[PDB]
RNA sequence: CCACAUCCACCU
């Protein structure tokens, strides 16, 4: 077995971190790596105000990861409907469709493979109508 | 926070059904409803009439005892139906939760219309990208293209009158047989194994028309799947947009997945009875 | 015509239960077993839930109904999770 | 398999770009008919018993063995989309 | 093994299509020439080599020296298993080589000695089933019985073996019963923790990455030797190099895929003592916001060019993992 | 064709009566054949002395003294032919003679009261309860009585259990926490124990000198001396330390509810309870349990041992003296009798409550027929038992062998409070106790794996649920023919020798004996030797011991092959295996399948479906045939007349043959000729190549009977008429419904024909043949209101049942598999012309793949295979015992043999040695197989000698290189249901909640696409195929019919919608306090549905 | 109509 699919396993493992110097946020608590390094390159370069968000990592187990998203759909289906639900009732969490699970929830295209915005959209035309609406594209440019 | 109305689930969500002979066979969310209308229905009614303390205070907690146990139940004692079955009511939350829930029943899209499953039988003369389905599912599985195919030319006059024709066996004709060929000439079926534990246990392939009840199958994806012909059965789906069908020829053709994606080893490699062979002809 | 894009789940007012709501039910009386039609203005009333015979009965599969509670009552999950909701 | 997978794959960058880019010229082929192809006047899919492969047997094939050849073009955004998409659908 | 090396070298010289017809080819000609051939098995075909006779003699000898050992109080019964576990275990090795060494000796043509070559079927331990002895037998408790079975399946077992025997086919069933639930467990949570992984992308600006090793830390106390060629192509095969490394006068540039044969030059390079480790990109160090880019994801696929943008990735490795679990 | 055996082992005793089990459990059940006045009370006569004669002394009116006196049931109300035809229940009412007596005057005598039906054992061992026949497995469970288990966590000290039933019982639990504490724990709180022995009537002087006297632990109870000197009131603060709220006065409420009957259990005197008290400590057991009221003081007989035995344990050591959880010993078997028994006692006690109940209500006294005792509460309860039970389930009739085994099944399962699925790991390896007891390989593989297992072929419950083992009795140096059956807990203290051991008749031959000390293997001396083991058969299941070569067979392999075996479908013309153990007579003798003279006599008339038989007392008598007979799981039951008219015939001589039967032999299989080489593809890896001979002849060819059944019933529209004329259209397909609304007997039916016409309120409602396969109707059976005897589910007024019989023939999509377990499935069918055949003209039937062999462990079938090669040519058969089989030597004598008269009959035309063979010769000697120098002659007898013979190719002529294996091979198809049949579907029925498409009966219904299957479908691009699948193919109905119309109208599909799937989540969540709506690209709600959700 | 429960099997 190839290792590439342990360390994705172990990128998901540990994408979150815990503040310890409090920013715009309470102190202890656990949220993704990614955010707080946008929230800390917006605080410190984009906007005035040097508030260093000093964190550390949180080594959590694989259940505890995929419990604790962003998106409330997947963890409600995953482990348990009750809390997941609510958490996410306690505050409006809307639900970006982001990530395979959510959109086979709403039978929506799959981000993934052919729904990637890389190659979602991508117009094709025969040689003889490209050649007709190219034409029209060079007479729109006069002389 | 607290609720003070109480949304009610449309009826066709729980639904009294005829089962035989008059008796109605109804969800328990039915007789949740009931109960809380029952017990709500007694609460007015007392309240209008007089106010005995400690009675009313008993109906206060029967009532919202009531309510808890329809959005719930087992969270606190354990109603159940009429006595005789000691069965728990199933509330909202079991619909939803459980692994036999809302949630594990659209995740899954459980049920598909073009599909079928049989046994597996060995394909040896067939090619890789080859797969053997038997003549009769395939009619079956492909009617509507089946039904416009022979509209094309003189079979029927409309559909229904291709579907009466199809409707019993002992109409079959040999321009039906051609037309069905015609039909699948480049489309290709998924082939699936009922444990699928990698992405090699969904599989496209081009089937070819064959006498018999079983699915020949090719020998060097014996490997791929973990079937062997000691009985076990697959499945087959056929996709229908153009855009799947393409998808499916691409992406998902069993010729073009010869190598593993947990790593660079061959599963197309050759099997026990080809290693056999070669080994006895390169012998010395 | 609007593509679904977001997807929020958030508590429900009194007020959006009764707006959600065609009306309320006060019989405890599903269906007589003589009268195959609807007994009532219970779980299964007519007027309450839209046309049982063939707009379709699709309707009746979104139609909502609504019980007006005398008492007050809260959510049992909010009460009997493990972090108390409403005891935190 | 089908004719030339490899330099199929060798002409994209992606192969679900690929994918879309043979069944859009699939989808096309469909709801203007087999009309306006490429492939016209010699070189067609030839079909066993008769020479049916001419009209509509499979249209993958067609947009496969179409798109082998160099008559066509695809791309994120190469004509403005927003009056063929309007030709499209209203015709 | 050879016709794997020749499949994976015609997919990677070929492509597709030729590779396939390969494939139809060699499988056709081995099933004609299989059936011409005739590989039969016959009761005559588990031979029993004669020399083994004497072995069992010699452990059975000293089984009694032990036994007597046992007697005068030298040894504890902690000693005594262990010492009846060592030799059994050794005679049951001996035999099989013994039993090998026969096959290659007298008869190079048997239908077992020649299906245990190849690759078709049967292990070597299959094969001393049946034809040398099943020896040791694991207890229900999770132990090993001391008395083993002298016989094998060319002889006859006796009733009280095959009693034992049942235990051990127990234990299979229950625990295969009970793996595939837990390794099914098991695929669902990382399914589920994974999804979110797609490979959508520009190339990231990571300059960071993670240095593979080349030699085991520890082996003996203190002592630093070459890992393995398994372990050193499924931790190098299919990744990017963080920076241009030049190992044997050849110049990998930085970015470029690591296929087989770079795999096998750098290994042969560390044997020779040029490098012990081998900086790549890895999407432990990728700063993509949801998956990973297609150059810190690598080259490894169904397969052998780059990864196509848009695939997911989370899903396929989360398979991978969990489908050996059933079969462990 | 003569029949040759090779074990030499003297069978001091026969198998006993296969299904005995059953059958006397229920005869010891019910007493019904013994008077009355007999001794025997044990069963129902049991239950009706212990619960029933209820007595009150002063409630109102008080006195009530209802006494049981006799029992009675001698008639069935109808035989079970037509219990079986009507969907009745083969049962017998039950009379009881009451008598109630007051206080004043008065003898209300009743001698015949009905309470309830109770079901009556067919003779085979089975009962019919609607219709269609169960079995009641027996069970297995922890034996009542004083056990002593280890402490979870203390290394030092351990626990005794006390273990009454039922579980609203005691439960007694003896702990010795360090602290000096004797808890004793009753239900669930703990209880200093000396409180209670004080109670018992002892002081502190005989419990020092009967218990302290050796044990130093006697100060952990003799400690509490501060509060031990009350001989009465210690009860009254026993009382008081309980909470119920009671006053303290109550002498006899809970402290003698533990006394004689209410609480402690009433396990059978001697065995049940008693041996597993009176054996394990002490000496005897006087009663039923501890109890004294005579006096108001309290007796023991347990309490006081236990201590002393526990504290010897604990402290000394008397022995070895734990006992193992799941020492078989230990353990029970509730067999059917015991169950029906404890259920029958269950609804004694509701009918006991409810008569108490209506006494206190009554005021008057002459009520004593009615107004005391209704049949309803034990009626029910019975027929709850015998219809919804776990243990009493459906019978599986698909061969005389699959009938016996699940007769002689034992389950640890039952009704849910003793053993459950999901986690039973500890409990599913077998024991060391199992030997001769339980099979250790007939369990079932999958979720049921060592939960369900059979007993022994020589194994025998005695009278309590404790498994016996026949064992011969070996006095010095002779083995006597006494045969003595012990327990496992008698056999733990002898030594048992081996049934392979040398014999010199009377005398054993060896000098160095293995035997089992305490089930370990270990060598010994003759002079150390008491008991002997019967036979190797003694070991093994009935259907494990039909395997021939099991000694070269692996565990699992024979396993499944024993499995398999259960689930052969019988044959039109089946065969006996040319290789045979010796139990096939026994088994088909022992299940009531086949028919045999019960006396001496000659036949008289023998006809397709009756025999009359005259025996030597000029008595004739007449035995029906059940000429068709449609099973359980659909096969076919036939009796086979195998006698002419005026043969004379033996006692036990066989008559007719059963449904598997060749001539009182077990046949369920055909014996072909197999060659052991790799085809070209059609046997790759388990695969199996047959011939067109196999076909060409009716040898592999089962008849399946399928039972339709449809009903006519009072609808509020208005009854439904089972009539003749079809309403709206069909009249042309109406000719082969002749009569009225059945079909004619013997019309054939395709799928879609008309079957019974039904009109209901006028529309077609009509019964039809379901799509898939239709054969020869052959029986039409009508219920209707008129009913002789018959009763019916209220509301419908008639049924039609109709059986429509066809001949299924081997096929590709047919399996097949022998005793080995080695599986296969048939992939092609060759002409007889291509395929291999011998050097005669004669071709070979079947070809197996060698590959299968070494990959598992399956030795047998290739021992088996030379045999068949042996016997097809000496034209005999072969018992050999499972593990008493041929020598190697044997078999080579015998090929020789063979090979003689077959090359004899070659030579006898003028023929030699073939050029092929030559060649073929040359090759092997070059492989080493035949030694080189000999003329084709004896090198072609050597090669005979290996079991391997010339084939020839027949496609191409030249022969195959190398020698083939060839033999005969007994081989059976096994069930073949619907599983094979394809469940290929288009468009069907569609669920109510979603409207996911399921149907069945109707239409197959779709295929599961789960998870793991959309987890592989994105693991690829394929984003619209899921898209499509998940919505278009799934849910989206508005998608799925604009799908459909464009397909028809050759376009392409339209895009998808929102699933139903998620609309009925959103709903779900809207029914809670949640709210759940979707949003556009900025924060405007977007409605999923069209305009339903707006009002108006 | 197919709901749910219980049981027996088959393929991993
Ligand atoms: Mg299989
Ligand atoms: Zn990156």
């Amino acid at each position: 077995l190839h290792d590439k699919h342990i360390e994705i396993v172990v990128r998901q493992m540990m994408k979150y971190v815990e503040v310890t110097d409090p920013g715009d946020s309470r102190l202890l608590e656990g949220q993704v790596l990614e955010k707080w390094d946008v929230e800390a390159l917006n605080e410190r370069l984009i906007a005035e105000g040097k508030t260093p968000v000093a964190w550390k990592p949180l080594l959590m187990g694989v259940t505890k990861s995929a419990l604790s998203t962003k998106s409330w759909l997947s963890a409600a289906s995953f482990q348990n409907t009750t809390h997941v639900l609510t958490e996410a009732a306690i505050a409006g969490k809307k639900d970006e469709l982001i990530g395979l699970k959510e959109n086979v929830i709403l039978g929506r295209l799959i981000p993934a493979g052919t729904g990637s915005d890389f190659v979602r959209f991508t117009q094709v035309v025969d040689q003889k109508t490209l050649k007709a609406i190219e034409e029209a594209r060079k007479e729109a440019v006069e002389a | 926070m607290i609720l003070e109305a109480v949304p009610v689930l449309p009826p066709d969500l729980r639904p009294m059904v005829q089962v035989d002979g008059g008796r109605f066979a109804t969800s328990d969310l039915n007789d949740l409803y009931r109960r809380l209308i029952n017990r709500n229905n007694r609460l007015k009614k007392l309240l209008a009439q007089g106010a005995p303390e400690i009675i009313i205070r008993n109906e206060k907690r029967m009532l919202q005892e009531a309510v808890d146990a329809l959005l719930d139940n087992g969270r606190r004692g354990a109603p159940v139906t009429n006595p005789g079955s000691d069965r728990p009511l199933r509330s909202l939350t079991d619909i939803l939760s459980g692994k036999q829930g809302r949630f594990r029943q659209n995740l899954l899209g459980k049920r598909v219309d073009y599909s079928g499953r049989s046994v597996i039988v060995v394909g040896p003369q067939l090619k890789l990208h080859q797969c053997g389905l038997p003549k009769r599912m395939a009619l079956e599985l492909f009617k509507p293209f089946l039904l416009k195919k022979m509209e094309e030319k003189g079979i029927a006059p409309n559909v229904k009158a291709a579907r009466r024709m199809l409707e019993r066996q002992r109409d079959i004709k040999d321009e039906v047989w051609d037309a069905l060929e015609e039909v699948i000439h480049g489309k290709v079926v998924l082939l699936n194994r009922a444990p699928t534990l990698h992405r090699l246990g969904i599989q496209a392939f081009q089937p070819v028309l064959v006498e018999g009840q079983s699915i020949q199958l090719h020998p060097l994806v014996c490997e791929a799947f973990n079937a062997d012909f000691d009985g076990d059965q697959m499945a087959v789906h056929v996709p229908l947009s153009s855009f799947a069908q393409a998808e499916a020829r691409i992406q998902m053709l069993s010729a073009h997945n010869l190598l593993s994606p947990a790593s660079g080893e061959p599963l197309a490699k050759p099997s026990r009875d080809i290693i056999l062979g070669l080994y006895y002809i390169t012998q010395v | 015509k609007k593509e679904v894009r977001k997807v929020r789940i958030a508590l429900a007012s009194p007020e959006k239960i009764r707006s959600w709501s065609y009306g309320e039910v006060e019989k405890p009386e599903t269906i007589n077993y003589r009268t195959l039609k609807p007994e009532r203005d219970g779980l299964f009333d007519e007027r309450i839930f839209g046309p049982i015979k063939d707009t379709k009965s699709i309707v009746r599969r979104y139609r909502m109904g609504h019980i007006e509670l005398a008492t007050p009552a809260a959510h049992i999950w909010f009460v009997k999770d493990v972090p108390s909701k409403i005891g935190t | 398999a089908e004719p030339g997978i490899d330099k199929l794959f060798g002409m994209v960058d992606s192969k679900y770009r690929l994918t879309v880019v043979v069944a859009k010229r699939a989808q096309q082929l469909l709801r203007h008919g087999f009309k306006n192809t490429v492939l016209e006047p010699e070189e067609r899919p030839k079909m066993q018993t008769l020479e049916g492969l001419f009209d509509d047997p499979n249209a993958v094939t067609w947009a496969m063995k179409e798109l082998l050849t160099g008559r066509l073009v695809f791309g994120e955004n190469l004509v403005p989309e927003d009056r063929l998409q309007k030709e499209m659908e209203r015709l | 093994n050879s016709l794997k090396d020749l499949v994976y070298q015609a997919f990677l010289r070929l492509g597709m299509e030729k590779t396939a017809r390969l494939l139809d080819a060699l499988k056709y000609y081995g099933f004609t020439f299989s059936t011409t051939s005739g590989i039969t098995i016959g009761i005559d075909d588990a031979v029993i080599p004669e020399e083994k006779k004497q072995y069992l003699e010699e452990a059975d000898r000293k089984l009694l020296q032990i036994e007597q050992a046992y007697e005068m109080g030298f040894l504890t019964d902690r000693e005594r298993y262990d010492q009846i576990l060592q030799l059994w275990t050794e005679t049951t090795e001996k035999v099989t080589q013994a039993v090998f060494k026969n096959f290659e000796e007298n008869y190079p043509f048997n239908p077992l000695y020649v299906m245990a070559q190849s690759g078709a079927r049967g292990n070597p331990q299959q094969i001393r089933q049946l034809c040398g002895l099943r020896g040791l037998m694991q207890k229900p408790s999770g132990e090993t019985f001391e008395v083993p079975v002298r016989s094998s399946f060319r002889e006859g077992l006796t009733v009280l073996e095959y009693f034992i025997s049942s235990h051990g086919a127990r234990k299979g069933g229950a625990d295969t019963a009970l793996r595939t639930a837990d390794s099914g467990y098991l695929t669902r949570k990382l399914v589920d923790v994974t999804h979110e992984i797609v490979v959508r992308e520009a190339d990231c600006g990571t300059t960071n990455y993670i240095s593979v090793p080349l030699f085991q830390p520890d082996e003996v106390t203190r002592s630093l030797r070459l890992r393995k060629r398994a372990d050193i192509e499924a931790g190098l095969y299919g990744r990017v190099l963080a920076r241009e490394v030049e190992v044997l006068g050849v110049r990998l540039e930085e970015g470029r895929y690591l296929s087989m044969d770079d795999v096998h030059l750098l290994i042969k390079a560390a044997e020779a003592g040029e490098i012990q480790e081998v900086p790549v990109r890895s999407p432990l160090t990728c700063q993509t916001r949801y998956g990973v880019c297609q150059k810190c994801y690598g080259y490894d696929l169904s397969m052998a060019r780059p990864v196509s943008i848009g695939e997911a990735v989370g899903i396929v490795a989360a398979q991978s993992i969990g489908e050996p679990g059933t079969q462990l | 064709m003569e029949i040759k055996r090779f074990g030499r082992i003297r069978e001091v005793i026969p198998l006993p009566p296969l299904t005995e089990i059953q059958v006397e459990s229920y005869r010891r059940a019910l007493q019904a054949d013994v008077p009355p006045e007999k001794r025997e009370n044990v069963g129902i006569q049991a239950a009706f002395r212990e619960t029933f004669p209820i007595e009150e002394e002063d409630k109102g009116k008080g006195g009530l003294v209802l006494d049981f006196l006799e029992y009675r049931l001698g008639e069935p109300p109808f035989p079970q032919d037509e219990c079986r035809e009507k969907d009745l229940t083969y049962q017998a009412p039950l009379y009881a003679r009451l008598q109630l007596i007051h206080k004043d005057t008065g003898l209300i005598k009743e001698d015949e009261v009905f309470l309830g039906h109770i079901p009556l054992m067919t003779e085979d061992g089975s009962f019919i309860i609607n219709g269609a026949d169960r079995v009641i497995v027996s069970q297995i469970h922890r034996s009542p009585g004083v056990y002593f288990t280890p402490d979870p966590a203390r290394p030092g000290r351990y626990i005794a259990s006390i273990i009454p039933l039922p579980k609203r019982g005691p439960w007694i639990d003896l702990e010795v926490e360090p602290n000096g504490v004797v808890s004793m724990k009753v239900n669930k709180r703990k209880f200093p124990l000396v409180l209670l022995l004080r109670v018992l009537g002892y002081d502190q002087e005989t419990l020092a000198r009967e218990l302290g006297a050796y044990g130093e632990l006697v100060q952990g109870l003799m400690d509490e001396s501060v509060f031990a000197m009350r001989p009465e009131e210690a009860l009254i603060r026993l009382f008081t330390l309980l909470r119920p709220g009671d006053p303290p006065k109550r002498d006899k409420a809970v402290a003698y509810v533990y006394g004689l009957i209410a609480d402690p259990r009433r396990y059978d005197l001697g065995e049940a309870g008693r041996y597993k008290a009176e054996e394990k400590l002490g000496i005897r057991l006087s009663g039923r349990t501890l109890a004294r009221f005579e006096d108001g003081e309290f007796k023991d007989e347990v309490f006081l041992p236990t201590l002393r035995y526990l504290f010897a344990l604990t402290a000394g050591v008397p022995g070895h003296e734990v006992d193992d959880i799941d020492h078989l010993g230990n353990r029970r078997i509730r067999t059917v009798g015991e169950l029906m028994t404890d259920q029958f006692r269950v609804g004694l006690a509701r009918l006991a409550r409810g008569v108490r109940e209506r006494m206190l209500m009554g005021s008057e006294d002459s009520l004593t027929p009615a107004k005391l005792v209704n049949s309803r509460p034990l009626e029910a309860a019975i027929r709850e038992f015998f219809s919804r039970s776990q243990l009493s389930q459906f019978k599986d009739e698909t061969n005389p062998l699959s009938s016996l085994r699940h007769k002689r099944r034992i389950s640890a399962l039952g009704p849910g409070g003793l053993t459950r699925e999901r986690a039973g790991f500890d409990v599913r390896d077998v024991h060391r106790t199992h030997y001769g007891r339980i099979c250790p390989v007939e369990t079932p593989e999958g979720a049921n794996i060592g939960l369900i297992t059979s007993l022994a072929a020589y194994a025998r419950v005695d009278e309590l649920g404790f498994i016996r083992t026949p064992y011969r009795r070996v006095v010095g140096g002779v083995v006597t023919d006494e045969v003595v059956y012990m327990t496992a807990t008698e056999e733990d203290r002898y030594t048992i020798a081996q049934a392979n051991t040398p014999l010199e008749g009377n005398r054993i031959a060896a000098e160095r004996v293995v035997a089992r000390r305490k089930g370990e293997p270990v060598i010994v001396s003759p002079e150390e030797v008491e008991f002997m083991d019967v036979s190797p058969k003694q070991v093994f299941s009935v259907n494990t011991n039909l395997i021939p070569f099991l000694e070269h067979d692996d565990a699992n392999r024979a396993l499944m092959g024993s499995n398999m075996q259960t689930q052969a479908v019988p044959l039109i013309r089946a065969q006996a295996p040319v290789v045979m153990t010796g139990l096939e007579e026994r088994v088909v003798r022992d299940s009531l399948a086949a028919l045999y003279a019960e006396e001496d006599g000659e036949v008289a008339k023998v006809d397709g479906n009756r025999i009359v038989v005259r025996y030597e007392d000029g008595r004739l008598v007449e035995y029906p045939l059940r000429r068709f007979y449609r099973s359980n799981q659909g096969t076919a039951l036939d009796q086979r007349p195998r006698v002419v008219v005026g043969q004379r015939v033996r006692k036990g001589d066989l008559l007719a043959d059963g449904p598997a039967s060749e001539n009182g032999f077990l046949a369920l299989g055909q014996n072909v000729l197999v060659a052991i080489m790799p085809f070209d593809g059609y046997n790759f890896e388990d695969a199996i190549v047959i011939s067109e001979e196999l076909l060409k002849r009716d040898f592999y060819t089962s008849i399946h009977i399928e039972r339709y059944e449809i009903e006519a019933r009072d609808t509020k529209l208005g009854p439904e008429r089972i009539t003749r004329d079809i309403p709206h259209l069909s009249e042309a397909a109406l000719r082969d419904l002749d009569e009225e609304g059945v079909v004619r007997i013997g019309a054939e039916v395709k799928p879609g024909d008309i079957l019974v016409g039904r009109t209901s309120f006028v529309k077609d409602t009509s019964l039809r043949v379901p799509p898939g396969e239709g054969g020869i109707v052959v029986r039409t059976v009508r219920l209707r209101r008129g009913d002789p005897g018959v009763e019916l589910k209220p509301g419908v007024r008639e049924v039609v049942r109709v059986y429509v019989a066809q001949k299924r023939k081997l096929q590709v999509g047919d399996k097949l598999a022998n005793r080995h377990g080695n599986k296969g499935v048939v992939a092609k069918i060759l002409p007889v012309e291509d395929m291999p055949h011998l050097p005669d003209g004669t071709p070979v039937d079947v070809i197996l793949n060698p590959l299968g062999v070494p990959s598992r462990m399956n030795l047998g079938q290739i021992l088996e295979t030379h045999l068949g090669l042996a016997g097809y040519f000496l034209g005999q058969r072969y018992i050999s015992p499972i593990f008493d089989g041929a020598k190697e030597p044997e078999i080579k004598e015998l090929l020789a043999q063979a090979f003689e008269v077959y090359f004899g009959k070659r030579k006898g035309e003028g023929f030699g040695v073939d050029k092929r063979e030559v060649e073929v010769l040359r090759r092997a000697e070059k492989l080493g197989l035949v030694t080189p120098g000999k003329t084709p002659e004896e090198q072609l007898k050597e090669l005979f000698l290996q079991g391997k013979v010339v084939l020839y190719d027949g496609r191409t002529g030249e022969p195959i290189e190398g020698p083939i294996v060839v033999g005969q091979m007994f081989i059976m198809k096994l069930y073949h249901m619907v599983e094979d049949k394809m469940h290929a579907r288009s468009t069907g029925p569609y669920s109510l909640i979603t409207q996911q498409p399921l149907g069945g009966k109707a239409q197959f219904g779709g295929q599961r696409f789960g998870e793991m299957e959309v987890w592989a479908l994105e693991a690829y691009g394929a984003a619209h195929t899921l898209q499509e699948m998940l919505t278009l193919k799934s849910d989206d109905i508005e998608g799925r019919n604009a799908a459909y119309e464009a397909i028809i109208k050759g376009e392409d599909v339209p895009e998808p919608s929102v699933p139903e799937s998620f609309r009925v989540l959103v709903k779900e969540l809207q029914a809670l306090a949640l709210d759940v709506q979707t949003l556009d690209e900025k924060d405007n709600p977007v409605d999923i549905f069209e305009g339903l959700a707006s009002k108006r």
